[PDB]
DNA sequence: ATGCATGCATGCGCATGCATGC
DNA sequence: GCATGCATGCGCATGCATGCAT
């Protein structure tokens, strides 16, 4: 099944669906979530009468299915020399790390901490299994909590562009069934189907959720299951089944009030669960200062995107050529190196020691 | 075709013949017989399978393996019938008791997964691996039909039962009658069946995709060999011709295909428990077994294996029963690593029921009579607490819980049992188990200045019923905290995908397992040597002293929880009576768990107070380390209040130290600045300036 | 799938624990062709076993007589009342009055008097309530023990529904319906629900529950003696 | 004579309205 | 002042039983 693209959509429209049917080899791609140009035919199927000396419906036969926009030594081979040539003259430059900053979020101004979180959730870590059983997290989720109209919601659309597999909600607009999954009948067997949700969809990427505080509590439950767990378990219609959802999640959310209480801690200022705020890595906290310098440089920045519409970006990488980038890195597997084991002890006991009396009272326990 | 060339009598004799000379004259690497062995010990069991190695076939007669993936329904009748011939030949009386004898391959070259099955594996013996997900149970099939004429009374032949289609008779030879008919099934045979749904296993699925399902046949032996969740490996045949496969009432002309599957592949010890009941430090080596990837929390570890162990339930007559488990409830801050306590009892226990109060958990906590999602069945299913019948029941969340659960939890614990009233069912169940809790305070963080009743959301009775509770504090100590932090780092390194303790050697899982499982089954201690003087008086004193303190008095339920902690100390030596040493032991631990809950300046008192039954075993060391870091937080405190940030370097003069070790009536310490716990905690000592430095 | 005929009808309520003797049958009505949605169940016929068998898990009266004619039946009894707890003498003798209960009366006018006896119990923890409790639950011919709040699966008073499917009028018994002519012990007797605690006022004066709704008025009858323990 | 459309539960998914508890 | 627990209507699909039009 296909679905019509929101670039197509005319005034006040739903997207139209279509059914489409691979033959022999073709059968083995068009994998759930793709966005998939196919080549084929429009043949009639029955679904006035006739009489001797008639209701029909539309399906769609294709004969090859490719990508609308197209093992590391597969990748290797796979890319050509100028691509090769492009990746390797990325690889070695340290400016990467700040170039990216500003290829990704080009408009938005300062919260470099932010885009610097956003690139390490990306990038994410190396997931392991234990010898007892048990299961060690690789990935990264992040959360951000900030006064009205601070860019909080820019990231997250952002995310939603540069990612290729990325699935995006808000508040209440999600049902239950709308994530985890759904179960129907085959329709020409014996056999069911799996319905994929939100989660599913955006498997090894990026689940962005704005308003996070707007979702019920069975909702936010579901989501803790999923994020500690990750695996999704459907006992429903006889069928009973487990699915694996390796997600990293980017959640926006808002002060009780409306505006950040500079004197409480975070956990007085969220009405978020415990157990869902000790599963997130990182919390950012913005907020607006009464600044006349920082208000000129913002009003400067958004002059300038509003006078020049496309003439205001001078992005040092393509988008396409940090997805590559990106598709090649995340094959990586370091390891860990001995004298990191003891610079690492050294600076949890740092941090640790920093939480003494001596100081103010943080906001956040270590 | 192979099946064409399979089907005429000629090669069929002639393959039979051969496989009866492979059976007869097959022999193993050292050169006895495989074959007589196995068939003999078939018979030792009444069995009615036989397995047979594809490798040993390929390498005797060649033309059989190559043969065998392409036809495999009359090659295999043909096996099975010189395999019946050849054990008939060698007993005669199976005649009577098994007239077949199925033969089973083993080894496969290994084959693809679920997703490649295709159009070229029609009719073909396949290879796969999954998990299994549902379960039909045990059915009967009909195998030689006799029928039963309507008019006369005339019972026909039998009829083969194909897989394919149903039986047909044709007519009455007698009445040449040709209408309804009966099953006889006073003279019928019958066929055990089965079917299940496999799913691929989720690690081995990539990403981007979902995993398939097929569904597969077991019959005869095969039937229940698998349980739900589990992982297997079978052998089949990929299947199509059986009648209604085709879609033909509607939609496109799809065929269904199902799997029909032929194998499945997933004294002395008594005498060693009692020589290591005779080792004089067993059960020091028993509670540093508990928990192994767990660092620190001795104390719990020791509490956990008395309830593990547990005691001896008594009822005199039939009117005052009293209780031999132990729960444990443990209350601590978050980080201290309460989960993994659960998990590992989890893992070790043999009947264990683990559930969380959040919400979503796989097993309820109260009884509800329901049609199955799955199965479809109009079934009773039971709580955690019922299921947990005789076992362990871990509760993670204990303070997220509501009514329901809260009300089944308090009549489980203080009558033992459950009663249901529902959709017309009237029902009393047995709901004796061990319950094992875990919670974290009200306010995020423990406070000493309050009770621990005024630290959990949990309500007074609730939390009478338990008789340990376990409090864990998240205090910054900078050598445990890189202690731990080392841990994990080289817990974290160890398992990339490419002996801390004073004691002698912990012991090995299973070792502990049996251990466990003979102490429960063969030994029941017996109180005839208790001495009531010591207890009465010890019980006299706690409530004058708690009275005189005037808060929580003691009350006699603590003694008999004493006592229950007694029988399980004598559980681990296997004593068949108790003596002073569990005693003392069981006295130190209710004291300990009886203080802890006080609050500041009364468990201080009391700590004071009562510091001879607490320091029973214990070591001087441990008191004298406890000193020095009291003096050394209270230095540290004092030099962050004043001066504003931490020195480089701690110093304590001793003269203190020996004060209080004269006030705890401890004059030598010599041995304690030669202790390992004092090179253990990086602490020195320098006479040239009589202090103590860190 | 259990068949019972001729006189095993009503034998067994839902619920028991039973061990029945029978026959291991299968269904026969004829033939038919497959059907539904699968179809991959070749002649597989539906199993039921026929039941044959079910068990379920004057000179005494001369005794009784002579047990009661003693002039110390008093003070027996009252022994025999919990004698491994220590003390409680008056508690003991109060518990066998309430167990052996009083008569009721009706009237020419029509009403009924109570002739059941309630007591309360108050104290702090650890003064041996709930065993008083359980031994009275054991002792009584018909007892039920409650913990106020009601229980696992079965509230405290009844309840009364209609079934969409069929139009019946399905009460659910409650601990207080359950017992008639017994004894009903209440642990935690401060944390009942307002609907229960409105209940019970009646429950204890006119020994009868009253409910009313759409299109039906029913007066269920509860006469039960009631011995509650609470907390300070 | 035979295969199919329909009557009668029942699960599924959902939205909507009334009561209450913090 | 609002989110949630507890009925109840709405719309639907699915399974089991049977009764006869082509
Ligand atoms: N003593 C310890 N030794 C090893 N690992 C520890 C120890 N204490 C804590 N941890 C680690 O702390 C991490 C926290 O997760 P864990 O599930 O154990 O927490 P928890 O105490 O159950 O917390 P919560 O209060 O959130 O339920 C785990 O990965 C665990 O390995
Ligand atoms: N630091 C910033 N730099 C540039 N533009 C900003 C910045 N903060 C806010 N803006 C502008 O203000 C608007 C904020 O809207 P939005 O991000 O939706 O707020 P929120 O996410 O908090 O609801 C954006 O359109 C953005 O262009
Ligand atoms: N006077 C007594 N004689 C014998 N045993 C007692 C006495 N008082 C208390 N106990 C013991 O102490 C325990 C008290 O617990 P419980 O009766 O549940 O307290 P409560 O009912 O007040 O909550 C019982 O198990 C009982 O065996
Ligand atoms: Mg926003
Ligand atoms: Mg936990
Ligand atoms: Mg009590
Ligand atoms: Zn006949």
């Amino acid at each position: 099944r296909i679905q019509e693209t929101q670039a197509e959509l005319p005034r006040g429209s739903i997207p139209r669906s279509l059914e489409v049917i691979l033959r022999a080899e073709a059968v083995e791609s068009a994998q759930a979530g793709d966005k998939c140009d196919f080549t084929g035919t429009l043949i009639v199927v029955p679904d006035a009468r006739a009489e001797t000396n008639l209701s029909y419906r539309l399906v769609f036969l294709a004969c090859c299915v490719a990508p609308t926009n197209p093992t590391a030594e597969s990748i290797k081979n796979q890319m050509t020399v100028k691509e090769w040539e492009k990746v390797f003259e990325m690889s070695q430059d340290k400016n990467l790390y700040h170039n990216l900053c500003t290829s990704l979020f080009p408009t938005i101004h300062g919260n470099d901490e932010v885009k610097r979180g956003v690139l390490l959730m990306l990038f994410g870590g190396v997931p392991k299994t234990t010898g007892e059983g048990t299961s060690l997290r690789g990935d990264i989720n992040v959360c951000i909590v900030g006064d009205p109209s601070t860019a909080k919601s820019q990231f997250l659309k952002h995310v939603e562009e540069f990612s290729p597999r990325a699935v995006y909600t808000s508040g209440k607009a999600s049902s239950a069934a709308g994530l985890t999954a759904a179960v129907v009948r085959d329709e020409e067997s014996h056999e069911f189907v799996i319905e994929a949700g939100a989660l599913m969809l955006a498997d090894n990427g990026v689940c962005c959720i704005d308003e996070f505080d707007k979702m019920d509590v069975r909702d936010q439950v579901a989501i803790h299951e999923a994020m500690e767990q990750q695996t999704i378990s459907i006992t429903k219609a006889g069928v009973k089944a487990t699915l694996n959802a390796r997600t990293s999640i980017l959640a926006a959310a808002n002060p009780i009030s409306g505006h950040y209480d500079r004197s409480k801690s975070l956990k007085q200022n969220i009405n978020l669960s415990a157990p869902i705020m000790s599963r997130f890595d990182l919390f950012f906290i913005l907020v607006d200062e009464c600044n006349e310098v920082t208000d000129y440089a913002i009003a400067r920045r958004i002059v300038d995107l509003h006078s020049r519409i496309e003439e205001s970006i001078d992005r040092v990488y393509s988008l396409d050529d940090i997805r590559r980038y990106l598709l090649f890195a995340r094959q990586f597997k370091p390891k860990i190196s001995k004298e990191s084991e003891d610079f690492i002890v050294e600076q949890y006991k740092h941090l640790r020691q920093r939480d003494g009396s001596g100081v103010t009272k943080s906001s956040w326990r270590i | 075709s192979v099946r064409e060339w399979v089907s005429m009598a000629g090669p069929r004799l002639e393959i039979h013949h051969r496989f009866k000379n492979f059976l007869r004259t097959h022999v193993d690497s050292h050169g006895h017989n495989v074959f007589k062995e196995r068939i003999s010990d078939m018979c030792k069991e009444n069995r009615e399978s036989l397995v047979v190695n594809y490798e040993d076939l390929a390498a005797r007669e060649h033309v059989l393996a190559y043969f065998l993936p392409e036809a495999p329904a009359e090659l295999l009748q043909i096996f099975d019938e010189a395999a019946l011939e050849v054990v008939l030949a060698m007993y005669p009386k199976y005649d009577r008791i098994t007239n077949h004898i199925h033969v089973r391959i083993s080894h496969l070259p290994l084959v693809e997964e679920l997703r490649s099955l295709r159009q070229l594996h029609l009719n073909q013996l396949i290879r796969t691996s999954g998990v299994v997900t549902s379960c039909t149970g045990v059915l009967p099939q009909l195998s030689m039909v006799k029928y039963n004429c309507n008019k006369c009374n005339f019972v026909l032949g039998p009829f083969c039962q194909s897989q394919n289609q149903e039986v047909k008779p044709g007519s009455c030879p007698e009445c040449q009658s040709a209408g309804p008919f009966e099953v006889n099934m006073e003279e019928t045979i019958y066929q055990n069946y089965q079917r299940i749904r496999i799913q691929e296993s989720p690690g081995k699925v990539a990403a981007g995709r979902l995993p398939r399902s097929k569904d597969a046949i077991l019959l005869a032996d095969l039937v229940d060999s698998c349980k739900p969740g589990d992982e297997i490996e079978l052998t089949g045949i990929y299947h199509n011709n059986y009648d209604g496969s085709l879609n033909t009432a509607n939609g496109f002309p799809v065929f269904a295909t199902v799997i029909l599957a032929n194998h499945v592949a997933k004294d002395e010890d008594v005498k060693m428990i009692t020589s290591l009941s005779k080792d004089q430090q067993i059960g020091e080596k028993i509670f540093a077994s508990i928990a192994p990837s767990i660092y620190g929390h001795e104390d719990i570890k020791r509490g956990l294996a008395l309830a593990l162990f547990g005691g001896e339930p008594k009822n005199p007559g039939g009117k005052h029963k009293v209780r031999g488990d132990i729960n444990v409830l443990l209350c601590g801050d978050p980080g201290t690593a309460k989960s993994q306590f659960l998990k590992y009892i989890e893992k070790v226990s043999s009947r264990a029921i683990f559930t969380t109060g959040q919400g979503a958990s796989a097993v309820g906590l109260t009884a509800y009579v329901q049609r199955h999602p799955v199965s479809r069945e109009w079934t009773l299913e039971a709580g955690a607490l019922v299921l947990a019948d005789r076992g362990v029941c871990l509760i993670d969340e204990f303070d997220k819980m509501n009514d329901q659960d809260r009300t089944s939890i308090h009549e489980a614990m203080e009558q033992q049992s459950i009663s249901i009233s529902k959709a017309g069912i009237v029902t009393s169940l047995q709901a004796r188990c061990t319950v094992i809790a875990a919670a974290n305070p009200i306010g995020g963080r423990y406070d000493p200045s309050l009770t621990f009743s005024e630290n959990v959301d949990l309500t007074e009775p609730i939390i009478s019923r338990f008789d340990i509770l376990c409090v864990v504090r998240d205090t910054v100590d900078p050598v445990q905290d890189e202690m731990l932090a080392r841990f994990v780092v080289g817990s974290h390194v160890r398992h990339h995908p490419s002996p801390n303790t004073y004691g002698v050697e912990p012991l090995p899982q299973e070792v502990l397992k049996k251990y466990i499982i003979y102490a429960k089954e063969r030994v029941h201690p017996k109180l005839n040597q208790m001495d009531q003087d010591k207890v009465a008086k010890m019980y006299s004193d706690l409530r004058k002293e708690s009275m005189a303190t005037g808060s929580i008095p003691i009350t006699v339920r603590h003694i008999e929880s004493m006592i229950r902690m007694a029988e399980a100390h004598a559980r681990i030596h296997l004593r068949d009576y108790v003596i002073e040493d569990d005693v003392n032991m069981a006295i130190r631990v209710m004291l300990e768990s009886f203080i802890d809950t006080q609050k500041f300046s009364v468990m201080r008192s009391m700590r004071k107070t009562f510091a001879r039954y607490l320091s029973f075993r214990r070591d001087n060391n441990e008191l004298l380390l406890f000193i020095l870091k009291q003096l050394v937080a209270e230095q540290v405190t004092y030099q962050r209040n004043r001066f504003g940030a931490q020195q480089d370097t701690i110093e304590v003069p001793e003269k203190d130290l020996v004060d209080k070790a004269r006030q705890i009536n401890i004059h030598n310490l010599s041995a304690f600045y030669d202790s390992e716990l004092f090179r253990m905690n990086k602490f020195s000592h320098d006479l040239k300036r009589k202090m103590i430095l860190q | 799938q259990l068949y019972c005929d001729r006189y095993l009808c009503d034998k067994v309520v839902p619920g028991n624990r039973v061990t029945i003797m029978g026959i291991y049958s299968i269904k026969k009505f004829g033939l038919t062709t497959s059907r539904g949605r699968d179809r991959v169940g070749v002649g597989i016929r539906s199993s039921y076993i026929r039941v044959l068998g079910i068990q379920v898990d004057p000179q005494e009266e001369e005794e009784f007589r002579r047990l009661a004619a003693l002039p110390n039946v008093y003070e027996v009894i009252s022994k025999s009342i919990a004698p491994s707890i220590f003390g409680g003498t008056d508690m003991k003798k109060a518990i066998a009055c309430l167990l052996f209960g009083g008569s009721r009366k009706r009237l020419p006018d029509g009403l009924t008097r109570r002739g059941d006896i309630n007591l309360l119990m108050l104290g702090d923890p650890g003064t041996a309530k709930s065993q008083l409790l359980k031994f009275v639950e054991k002792c009584s011919p018909i007892g039920v023990y409650t913990s106020g709040k009601g229980s696992s699966a079965a509230g405290l008073t009844a309840s009364v529904m209609r079934d969409p499917s069929s139009r019946n009028f399905i009460m659910e018994g409650g601990a207080m319906v359950l017992a008639d002519g017994g004894v009903v012990c209440i642990d935690e007797f401060d944390k009942m629900r307002e609907d229960d605690r409105v209940a019970i006022h009646e429950a204890m004066e006119q020994q009868t529950i009253s409910i009313a709704k759409a299109g039906i008025t029913t007066t269920l009858n509860s006469r039960c003696s009631v011995l509650a323990a609470a907390n300070s």
